[PDB]
């Protein structure tokens, strides 16, 4: 009825159905991954090119926030772009005010509360998408997920998009306190891969980012020969 | 009807009021405007609602500035105030640049006000609804003779013969035949005056009618008086 | 905190830039032991001449703007010719709203081949030479590097670019009263910027007019 | 400073004059500029000043005076309520950003009852006034350089049972002293009258 | 940001929203008030959800300056908004004039944040209504708001839920010549007669204004009078 | 601190029957010591037919450089690419330096080029933008000594003699080398080296030419 | 000075049961007589008369403001305005305006009509309290003021008698002073009446 | 400048200079100092060259956009009131400008004439400009209302003469305009060196 | 269907209808076609025919600045606004840094322009689409913004009302871009757009509108006149 129909609205039970709405979004959405291997954390993803022509590097999900940190989104692609837009600004005011990097935990809560500000007012509406907070600052490699209604998590590894409930029992597989960021690229790739089917869409690749101690703290993409063939 | 919004797209691509406000042109009064290399002849008719209005009242045609004539078609109170912007900034270029404002410049400082319209004001106050007018804008420049519409859409189109209004669908097909690119002008003339002939309901008087035509050679507006008007017809 | 003159100049391959490490208050010299030269990037370097804390705002400001373009985007690096323009409109900006950065600067740049070396004032004057001098080396400095450009129009290699600079930086000690004998040189070359160890130059005392009974006033 | 108004009051009238020179500096521009702006049927102020603020005070007072008998189906206000909204323009403009008015008027009128239900003030009206914003009401009033010449003079001579006649030769005292003594050449005075029918013009008195 | 009015008019005539507001200031629990010759007393009911909610920390009669004090009935939270404009409103007075408030011009003032959002955009009535109380400089007062705005100036009154029968019980009781201690003789003893359980100096709050001054009653003063009436 | 400053030089045009010569030198110079030799600063292209040719201070000369290229832009754009004449741009400049009368531009301005009929129009500006049309024009600190020279030998007054016929490209040329050339013995804030532009209806060519470096 | 270009001194004494209060009669422009015939009292109600001095301008802006908020304060409360709610009222109004000042210095004389008590106030041009027991006095003859009320007074006044000090210490200070002067009016005001008296002067 | 305008029994004629100096130096000598307002007003030219210009500029703009909403001419009595009440609006911003506006309304002739001060004043004439105290004693000596259109024509070409010959501050090029009904036409437009040797041959 | 009248609605399916309303104005707008190559990037824009004699005129083709062109389908009066906020952020670059403004930068702009007008009640997104045409530094890019804020970096795309026989023909030849020259490149552009017409109309100077911007050439539109070159010897073969 007109019980679902913005965000100022308590169900019968409790329940804010357009946060709930937009969490269709992203389960909706194509799949990602990441993993976090106790000198750093690897993210990759999965890009559905719609067309053939489409250059390589077009609709690149990851994107670099500060040099030490950078947030990829899984859900809607230009609301997400809001979101990195935001916390770059939230990195760019520690290092300009406090002289400090932004801390992993603290910009992940500055994302969660930007996510969360858009849920409790009329005018606006929540984002149909989750952001992949991954980090290495003082406080060691971390990995977050903020999810549109805003709740943020640290976890060691994550599954989000469609098959996200098969990639999840994939990472059961792995170890995360002798895993490694040189043999991650390689599994992660290897996830998206296996979880992923090619009787629905033609164009698939991935797209794998990391932040560890081999690439000096930095926040890189890969280079192109590092990820498996297929 | 408050179901919708003002900003409020259809399932195939359209405005509801952007395209509810192009049918309000059509239950206006017509309006033609003819493409000459010897100037741009504008006729309209003025349908006035009883024998007891003075016809120089009502007038369809209104001067911009010394070379740009303008014609509008729909509800004319919205129709003024897009006439008195377009006043304003055609003087105000004078002001600057110590010369004539463009036919196509002055159209497009038209169609910036025809657009802002909203239903949320926060910083600027905005209107409330699009215009329910089409403008139609003649003149002459350094390239020579122009014709311009303004529609409620914002979209600006560069014509050679085009008329607005009620009696507009019936006049494209008498513009398909019967027009050359290099008539003359007084050609030109006997051509308006028979379409606005045609696609009227009344009977067709020099008291009845509006025409008004910027001269190439001469570069100014020149408008008719009835005795003007009645020349033309008995051609 | 005020910083001293500034002198630079181009050679065949790159640009040098030179720059006593101190940094005065009036006439107390506080603390010499700061490095003037910050390098911006990865293909170029600025120094100052004037208010210090002036320029330790203004070389923030434009060290989070190469970064911040280069990081964000997939974009090329910025050129030292356009980040010298992002400097050369954030000064003028500060003086029309009356609180100016009140210090001269001089940038170097080199760039795959094409060298940059220009200056730019807290009023907003830009110029490019290949010779730039500020502060009292404008009036010291300056003359002499303006005659070894022109003894050779073909261009200084960097051996003899480098002797040129240490008979500047000797008669800048010798001639400008707030200034110490320790320099830092700035070397911007296809390789990259690179700032060299504190030096100092060999200065003579021993002529035999400034002995006591000559110089005396019986 | 430069032009003199000279206003006083008697039994059924009030006498009214200002000197219509305009000058620039040291150059007669004019001799017969009218000064005494004619705010209402029954209701006159003598302004001087340099001719900047002095037009552009009076067509605010006089517009705002016609609009509050338009909006009030024609009723004429009395003279203490157009004299008290005129300070408040001085009073509210010398705490502004455009600054005071260099203005120095004598607002004069006639009270008449409007009505039966009337029974308010019946005799005449004269109030002098300043640019800063002083209101004082007065028997008679007087600004410009010959100001003292004259307000010393009636001193001597004023009467309040003067006749239309014999302030008539009085006024024509009150100019010819300012022709004698103040080296500012004024020479044509303007002499106008506010009486129970309204005001007059007098010709004889220059 | 919704800036539409939410009260309006009904096709009977009658503000239906202010109707609803007035149930909702019925719904509380039973305070009152009764005057005398030499002061007013004011009485609450302090209703504990369970025992282990602090009794001695939540409560109900609101002291305001030094002469003035305060006693609701309705929704809790929509008092706070009013006690709080009204202690501010008050030193407001004593700022400008160095003087007490009267007791007519307080309630004059907050009549005026009622009416205020009734007319408003965007947002609903107040569901409580108050019972002002206090001296000034030409007697003792008693006043008693609504949430429509329309104020009063009652002898004795009782607002709450048990008020009708408990405001009957005020005119068999009430005296033109009742003296202070006999008005708090008679105001705890018609909080008896609706009460639940057995009332304890824990349970009820109540504020004698005396002399120049509204001064809540402690404890201790408070046990001295449940165990004589 | 004062946030106004002469840095010299001079610049001056003689228009011609289908062309102006324009020129300027370049030398930038400060408080009492010299900026550079090679500033190109000091003369603006706005279209292909109308230069700007400005002096004074080079702060505010980029700065009205920059404002003055945008608003032929935005004319460009809304006319459907037609070009500025020089009287529009020239009338353009007159409006944006009364905008800024209270907190003015330390600029001294000469709008150059040609009209819609080919001939070549020179037009000056004082701070505040006072213009006229006129068929030469010289600014900056040598204008005392060659805009009398200019009136002398342009005008053709106070001369019984009959009149010259028209001055070529090439003879207007080597008379304005000779004003440059006496503006650098006795101007001490003028030369090091002056470059003539030469707008023609075929694309304009540009020369230099040496001064005395002192 | 601003202060002193209109001139006029005012001046107030308190008594048993009663006080006075008392201005000159002259209004000016620095030197020259503009009326003869002006007082500087007003009167708000049968408690309080207070008396501005300074700048003629501000002294009739400033006494319409008063006069707007007390007859403000009479709707709002039914009730007349008391002497100690008066002068902390217009206290409160002199110091909003602290940067860009009135010109006037209030003089507020005031007693209880039930009770007795006289109180005097005299603030400063930017609001400063001071209630002193005795006299207030405020204008251009001020500094000839407290020498003529201090070697005068004694607190046991009648009213018939304490007339006679403030009418004679107002006209030999006015003597003193060229900015005031040309008579005085005096008001004698007790629990009972109000009587308000002309005082001969010199015409000087 | 020596701006004079004159009005009599047949129109109005506007004499002007054409010399602007900006101190000892004399910046140009070609200055029109009437701006034709439209094809029935004039108006002229006194102190700042750039505060003239502008807003005179306003008033030919303001007198064009009057035409446009209304359909018929301004009068003068509204052209000078748009002038003067720009000219009061900023009487503290430091502007520098004396003009006179002359025209054919449908009420006969006006000559009115504003200051940089907001002044506005309506006499028959006037002679505005740092050597105006020099024509106005020649003009004054052989004014009369009833001049005819040769004489009053020669009387304005020779009080600009006295004047531009005596101030430093004047000069150039003498330009007599004349207001008939019909609007106006530009009588004569000649040197002033030339001007020497007709009236002292 | 009651989740499609506000902008600010999810649908319980997860989809935002508004902005998928306003991307059937792009697919009714005129075909156009961007196709890039090594250094050149070609757009072939298809503007309206004349009615057997009087030509209308509506301008799509936008020139940004001296790198910068873009090409619009839909809502002409929403391709304005994007003109007037293009056109004043490259003139706010070119101010600052005396450069030209780079493509992958100015994509990420638009980007976040339609993202403003997606999210707040009272505003609707832009109902029009975009072809940038770009050069610099990195070579010549060709990008496409769609109502919903996304932006696609592509070889070779067509927009427009049926565009999909366009993207069917430029989906075989899109391997042979970066080998072709400047002549050869315009012709598959044409060839492209030939295939969006109706059934009994070719192309010609008419109705056809080329811009081009390369390495060493500016953003240049081809018009009537210097448009013969590539437009009088062409025909549609099968
Ligand atoms: C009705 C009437 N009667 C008269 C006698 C006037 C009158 O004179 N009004 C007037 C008003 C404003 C002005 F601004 C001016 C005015 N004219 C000038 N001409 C030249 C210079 C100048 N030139 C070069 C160097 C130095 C100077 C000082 C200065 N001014 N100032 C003149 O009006
Ligand atoms: B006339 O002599 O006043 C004439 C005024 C006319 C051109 C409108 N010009 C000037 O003499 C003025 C003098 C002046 C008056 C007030 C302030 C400054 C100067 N000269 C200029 O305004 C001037 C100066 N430099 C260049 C151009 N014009």
């Amino acid at each position: 009825s007109g019980h679902d129909q913005s965000t100022d609205v308590f169900s019968a039970e409790g329940r804010v159905f357009q946060v709930e709405y937009a969490g269709k979004a992203v389960d909706n959405s194509s799949t990602a991954v990441a993993a976090c291997c106790k000198d750093g954390v690897v993210v990759a993803v999965e890009k559905v090119h719609t067309s053939r022509m489409l250059e390589k590097g077009s609709n690149n999900r990851i994107h670099a926030v500060d040099r030490q940190a950078g947030i990829c989104i899984c859900g809607l692609l230009p609301d997400g772009r809001a979101i990195v837009s935001r916390a770059r600004q939230e990195a760019e005011n520690s290092r300009d005010i406090f002289a400090t990097p932004i801390r992993g935990s603290v910009l992940a809560n500055r994302v969660g509360e930007f996510m969360h500000a858009y849920t409790t007012h009329f005018a606006y509406r929540p984002f149909g998408c989750s952001a992949i907070i991954a980090s290495y600052a003082d406080d060691g490699p971390q990995l977050f997920v903020s999810d549109p209604s805003g709740t943020v998590a640290g976890y060691y590894g994550v599954a989000l998009g469609k098959a996200k409930t098969v990639a999840k029992s994939e990472l059961e597989k792995l170890d995360f306190s002798s895993l490694t960021c040189d043999e991650a690229v390689g599994k992660l790739a290897s996830i998206l891969h296996e979880v992923h089917d090619k009787q629905k869409d033609k164009l698939y690749e991935v797209e794998v980012a990391w932040v560890c101690d081999k690439s000096d703290r930095k926040f890189v993409h890969v280079p192109a020969d590092m990820v498996p063939a297929e | 009807e408050y179901d919708r919004g003002v900003n409020t797209f259809s399932p195939e691509g359209r405005i509801f009021q952007i395209e509810y406000a192009v049918e309000a042109i059509k239950l206006g009064s017509t309006s033609l405007g003819i493409r000459t290399p010897e100037g741009v002849v504008l006729a309209a008719e003025k349908r006035v609602p009883s024998t007891l209005v003075v016809p120089s009242s009502m007038s369809k045609i209104m001067e911009v500035d010394s070379h740009i004539a303008a014609v509008m078609s729909g509800m004319v109170a919205d129709a003024r105030i897009l006439v008195e912007h377009a006043r304003v900034e055609s003087q105000n270029h004078r002001f600057t640049y110590n010369e004539p404002m463009s036919v196509e410049s002055c159209t497009l400082a038209t169609c910036d006000l025809s657009i802002q319209f909203g239903e949320s004001g926060g910083r600027r106050k905005l209107m409330s609804r699009p215009f329910g007018v089409s403008l139609l804008i003649a003149g002459v420049d350094e390239k020579g003779p122009q014709l311009w519409q303004t529609d409620p859409s914002g979209t600006h189109t560069r014509y050679d013969a085009q008329a607005i209004g009620g009696g507009a669908e019936a006049a494209q097909s008498v513009f398909t035949e019967r027009y050359h690119r290099n008539m003359t002008l007084e050609e030109g003339e006997t051509l308006a005056v028979d379409i606005l002939k045609q696609v009227m309901e009344d009977q067709l008087s020099p008291e009845n009618i509006e025409v008004a035509v910027v001269r190439a050679d001469d570069g100014k507006l020149h408008m008719y008086t009835p005795t003007e008007i009645k020349a033309i017809m008995s051609r | 905190a005020s910083g001293g003159s500034v002198i630079a100049i181009k050679y065949k391959g790159g640009v040098l830039m030179a720059a006593d490490t101190l940094l005065s208050y009036g006439s107390l010299a506080k603390w010499p032991n700061i490095p003037r030269i910050r390098l911006l990037g990865s293909h170029s370097a600025v120094c100052a001449t004037g208010s210090y804390a002036d320029f330790q705002m203004m070389a923030k400001q434009v060290e989070d703007n190469i970064e911040r373009q280069k990081m964000y985007h997939n974009v090329d690096e910025l050129s030292p010719s356009e980040v010298f323009s992002y400097l050369h409109r954030s000064i003028y900006q500060k003086r029309c709203d009356f609180d100016p950065c009140l210090c001269q600067m001089v940038f170097i740049g080199v760039r795959d081949g094409e060298t940059f070396l220009a200056g730019v004032d807290d009023v907003g004057t830009r110029w490019e030479d290949d010779c730039i001098a500020t502060g009292y080396g404008a009036y010291i400095a300056l003359p002499l590097l303006r005659q070894a450009l022109e003894k050779n129009p073909d261009g200084l290699s960097r051996g003899e670019a480098m002797r040129i600079l240490t008979d500047c930086l000797r008669v800048l000690f010798y001639r400008e009263c707030r200034a110490i004998n320790k320099f830092q040189v700035a070397d911007a070359a296809s390789d990259g910027v690179r700032i060299s160890e504190p030096f100092d130059v060999e200065t003579h005392w021993e002529y035999e007019g400034y002995c006591f009974e000559k110089t005396a006033i019986i | 400073m430069a032009e003199t108004a000279i206003a006083f009051r008697c039994k059924d009238y009030v006498m009214v004059a200002a000197a219509g020179l305009n000058a620039f500096y040291y150059i007669k521009i004019t001799d017969a500029e009218d000064k005494i702006t004619q705010l209402d049927t029954h209701q006159l102020v003598a302004c001087t000043g340099e001719n900047g603020p002095r037009v552009n005070f009076t067509e605010y007072i006089k517009c705002n005076l016609a609009l509050n008998r338009m909006r009030q189906h024609g009723r004429h206000s009395s003279c203490e309520s157009t004299a008290n909204f005129m300070r408040n323009c001085l009073a509210s403009a010398i705490r502004s950003r455009e600054g005071a008015y260099q203005v120095n008027c004598l607002f004069a009128g006639y009270d008449t009852p409007v009505s039966e239900d009337d029974d308010g003030v019946v005799g005449p009206q004269l109030f002098y006034m300043d640019y800063l914003g002083t209101l004082q009401a007065v028997p008679y009033g007087c600004h410009g350089y010959g100001a003292c010449f004259v307000t010393a003079l009636l001193d001597r001579l004023w009467r309040p049972d003067l006749s239309q006649q014999e302030g008539l030769e009085l006024m024509q005292k009150c100019c010819d002293e300012v022709k004698r003594r103040v080296i500012i050449s004024n020479s044509y005075f303007f002499v106008k009258a506010v009486t129970k029918n309204g005001v007059e013009v007098i010709t004889a008195v220059h | 940001e919704a800036f539409y009015g939410l009260t309006t008019f009904s096709p009977s005539g009658k503000l239906i929203q202010i109707e609803y507001a007035t149930t909702a200031a019925g719904k509380g629990t039973t305070a009152l008030g009764v005057k005398a010759t030499d002061g007013v007393v004011i009485a609450a009911k302090k209703k504990a959800p369970s025992t282990l909610v602090d009794a001695s920390s939540i409560q109900k009669v609101f002291v305001l300056d030094e002469h003035v004090g305060c006693t609701y009935s309705g929704m809790g939270p929509d008092c706070r908004v009013l006690i709080d404009s009204a202690r501010k409103n008050c030193q407001q007075y004593k700022l400008m004039y160095n003087e007490p408030i009267p007791i007519s011009q307080l309630v004059r003032k907050i009549s005026a944040i009622y009416q205020e959002f009734t007319q408003s955009g965007g947002v609903r009535p107040f569901g409580c209504s108050l019972l002002v109380a206090g001296v000034d400089a030409n007697g003792y007062h008693l006043y008693q708001v609504d949430p429509s705005g329309t104020f009063w100036a009652w002898k004795a009154t009782a607002i709450g839920t048990g008020s009708p029968d408990a405001k009957a019980f005020l005119e068999k009781r009430y005296t033109v010549d009742m003296e202070l201690e006999d008005a708090v003789h008679t105001a705890l003893l018609t909080l008896k007669e609706g009460f639940d359980g057995q009332m304890t100096s824990e349970n009820t709050q109540v504020g004698r204004v005396v002399e120049n001054r509204f001064e809540i009653l402690s404890v201790d003063q408070l046990r001295d009078y449940l165990d004589q009436i | 601190w004062s946030p106004y400053q002469d840095n010299g030089g001079t610049t001056a045009a003689i228009a011609g029957k289908d062309f102006v010569i324009l020129a300027g030198d370049t030398r930038l110079n400060g408080d009492f010591c010299l900026h550079s030799r090679h500033d190109q600063s000091k003369i603006f292209q706005l279209t292909p037919y109308t230069y700007m040719a400005s002096n004074g201070m080079q702060a505010d000369r980029l700065q009205l450089q920059q404002m003055l290229k945008y608003r032929v832009k935005w004319y460009k754009y809304n006319n459907g690419g037609k070009v500025p004449s020089t009287k529009a741009i020239a009338q353009l400049m007159s409006t944006m330096l009364y905008h800024r009368r209270f907190f003015p531009y330390y600029t001294f301005n000469m709008v150059v080029g040609l009209d819609e009929e080919g001939h070549g129009v020179c037009y000056s500006y004082d701070a505040v933008g006072s213009t006229e049309p006129f068929l030469y024009g010289t600014r900056g600190s040598a204008a005392s000594f060659v805009e009398p020279l200019l009136d002398c030998l342009i005008n053709r007054q106070h001369m019984t003699s009959q009149a010259p016929p028209e001055m070529t490209k090439e003879e207007t040329l080597a008379m304005l080398k000779n004003a440059f050339t006496g503006a650098a013995e006795r101007d001490i804030y003028t030369g090091d080296s002056v470059s003539f532009f030469i707008i023609t209806k075929d694309g304009v060519q540009q020369e230099s030419f040496e001064l005395r470096k002192d | 000075s601003i202060m002193a270009y209109s001139g006029g001194s005012v001046m107030a004494m308190a008594g048993k049961e009663c006080f006075v209060i008392i201005s000159d009669n002259r209004l000016g422009e620095q030197l020259k007589t503009i009326s003869t015939e002006v007082p500087k009292l007003h009167v708000v109600n049968d408690s309080i008369v207070y008396g501005l001095t300074g700048l003629r301008t501000d002294q009739q802006t400033f006494a319409n403001k008063v006069q707007f908020r007390t007859e403000m304060y009479k709707l709002r409360e039914e009730r007349d305005i008391t002497g100690k709610a008066f002068a902390a009222m217009i206290t409160s109004m002199l110091y909003e305006a602290r940067f860009g000042p009135w010109f006037v210095e209030p003089v507020i004389g005031s007693i209880d009509k039930s009770t007795g008590e006289v109180y005097l106030c005299a603030t400063d041009l930017i609001g400063a309290p001071c209630e002193p027991e005795d006299y207030v006095c405020a204008g251009t003859a001020a500094e000839s003021l407290h020498g003529m009320c201090e070697a005068l007074w004694r607190p046991g006044m009648s009213p018939e008698e304490l007339f006679e000090i403030a009418a004679q210490a107002m006209l030999s200070a006015c003597d003193r002073d060229s900015l005031s002067g040309y008579g005085a009016v005096a008001m004698i005001v007790t629990k009972d009446k109000v009587t308000t008296r002309l005082i001969k002067g010199r015409k000087d | 400048t020596t701006t004079l305008a004159f009005r009599f029994n047949g129109g109005i004629i506007v004499a002007v200079d054409s010399r602007a100096s900006t101190g000892q130096y004399i910046a140009s000598q070609t200055v029109m100092k009437v701006l034709e307002i439209n094809d029935y007003l004039l108006g002229t030219l006194a102190g700042g060259a750039a505060d003239c210009q502008y807003w005179e500029r306003v008033l030919g703009m303001e007198c064009r956009l009057w035409e446009l909403r209304n359909g018929s001419r301004i009068t003068v009595a509204a052209a000078s009131k748009i002038l003067a009440n720009i000219t009061y609006a900023y009487r503290n911003h430091g502007l520098s400008m004396g003009t006179m506006v002359a025209g054919w309304d449908q009420f006969g002739p006006s000559l009115y004439y504003v200051d940089d001060k907001g002044s506005r004043v309506k006499q028959d004439l006037f002679s505005v400009g740092s050597g105006s105290i020099y024509a106005y004693g020649v003009l004054d000596t052989g004014y009369r209302k009833d001049l005819s259109v040769e004489d009053a024509c020669d009387l304005a070409r020779r009080s600009i003469f006295h004047a531009t010959y005596r101030d430093g501050a004047s000069g150039g090029i003498v330009t007599v305009y004349h207001v008939h009904e019909k609007g106006w036409t530009k009588i004569s437009r000649d040197d002033q060196t030339k001007l020497y040797h007709r009236y002292f041959p | 269907n009651e989740y499609d009248s506000d902008i600010t609605t999810w649908s319980p399916t997860g989809r935002l209808f508004q902005i998928e309303y306003a991307n059937e104005a792009v697919n009714n707008g005129s075909a156009t076609v961007g196709v890039k190559g090594k250094n050149f990037v070609v757009l072939a824009a298809l503007k309206r025919s004349p009615v057997a004699e009087l030509s209308s005129y509506q301008e799509k083709v936008f020139e940004i600045d001296e790198h910068v062109g873009m090409s619009i389908s839909g809502l002409v009066a929403d391709g304005r606004v994007l003109a007037r906020y293009l056109r004043t952020e490259c003139m706010n670059y070119r101010y600052m840094y005396s450069n030209g403004m780079p493509m992958n930068q100015m994509a990420d702009m638009i980007g976040e322009k339609h993202q403003r007008h997606i999210q707040c009640s009272g505003k609707r997104p832009f109902g029009v689409g975009l072809l940038l045409a770009g050069y610099d530094r990195q070579g010549p890019h060709l990008y496409q913004t769609v109502p919903s804020g996304d932006v696609y970096d592509y070889k070779a795309t067509a927009m427009g009302v049926r565009s999909q026989a366009s993207r069917t023909y430029l989906e075989r030849h899109f391997e042979h871009f970066s080998d072709c020259t400047l002549d050869e490149l315009v012709t598959h552009a044409l060839k492209a757009l030939a295939s969006a017409t109706s059934e009994g109309i070719e192309l010609n100077v008419k109705n056809t509108t080329i811009a081009i911007v390369g390495k060493d050439t500016p953003f240049t539109i081809f018009e009537e006149e210097s448009a013969r070159k590539y437009l009088d010897g062409f025909k549609m073969r099968p």
